[PDB]
């Protein structure tokens, strides 16, 4: 119950962090392409 | 941003019962306010109720009203996948299953209508598809369906389909999964989706089919075969 919820919260945190990183990379790549 | 009061314009109306007026369901009216705020501020990204202090407004609601109010945030942040997560994360980890399900649906809504290579909707909502909480199942299924409506994504479809046949799935979850599959495979005549829906319909009893939530399975098949 509580342990499962904590594990799910950690997994979602990690996934969100990875997603934000990937999106920042995508945004900067798009900006670089537009500048080019 | 426009708050619901601006739309309501109560002061114009003749305030005959400005004192001890009719006692309406305050929770229901708060839910109506949340829906109105979402609709009025849809796609703009700024809101004067959830953004300034969202926890207060959310806890103002009751039961599922919290789920709908949380999804309203994604409705507001529509088409802003990049900014959707940085705002919905606060509510993605909440002590209330209703709020977490609403955050899942909000992410799905935010991704709806736009396509990224990061597949944020899948990445976030593939975890809670089979979770033991039916409310979270509902939120995740509907979010995925709205995020990938009209896409015909085989990975998402194969992820979603077992939910219909899963034992620990209420009629509500079964119907919502049928709806999500229909939206994902609209105008595709998917053999997998049609076979799964037909098997699910046949597997149930007359008493179970008397439920109104079961009306969402034929709707799923029709959406699959639309046009």
């Amino acid at each position: 119950g509580d342990r499962l919820r904590q594990t799910e919260n950690r997994a979602t945190r990690c996934k969100v962090e990875r997603l934000q990183l990937l999106l920042q990379q995508k945004r900067l790549r798009r900006k670089a392409r537009r500048d080019a | 941003p426009k708050v619901p009061d601006d739309i309501y314009k109560t002061h114009l109306e003749n305030n005959r019962f400005g004192g001890s007026g009719s006692q309406v369901d305050s929770a229901r009216m708060n839910l109506a306010s949340s829906f109105v705020n979402g609709f009025v501020n849809a796609a703009f990204g700024q809101d004067k109720l959830l953004t300034d202090d969202g926890n207060k407004w959310l806890y103002k609601n009751k039961d599922h009203g919290m789920l709908s109010a949380a999804a309203s945030l994604g409705m507001i942040l529509l088409w802003d996948v990049d900014g959707g997560l940085t705002q919905i994360d606060k509510y993605l980890y909440s002590s209330e299953d209703y709020i977490k399900s609403g955050a899942l649906l909000a992410c799905g809504i935010v991704n709806s209508g736009v396509r990224n290579e990061c597949d944020p909707a899948l990445a976030l909502l593939s975890d809670y598809v089979l979770h033991n909480s039916n409310t979270m199942r509902l939120g995740s299924i509907f979010g995925l369906g709205l995020a990938y409506a009209g896409s015909n994504r085989e990975d998402v479809l194969t992820l979603l389909l077992p939910v219909m046949g899963d034992s620990k799935s209420s009629m509500e979850v079964a119907g919502v999964t049928a709806l999500a599959c229909g939206m994902i495979a609209v105008g595709s005549c998917n053999g997998d989706v049609t076979s799964t829906i037909l098997q699910t319909i046949m597997e149930k009893s007359e008493t179970e089919l008397k439920d109104t939530y079961a009306r969402w399975l034929p709707l799923g098949l029709g959406l699959n075969h639309l046009g």
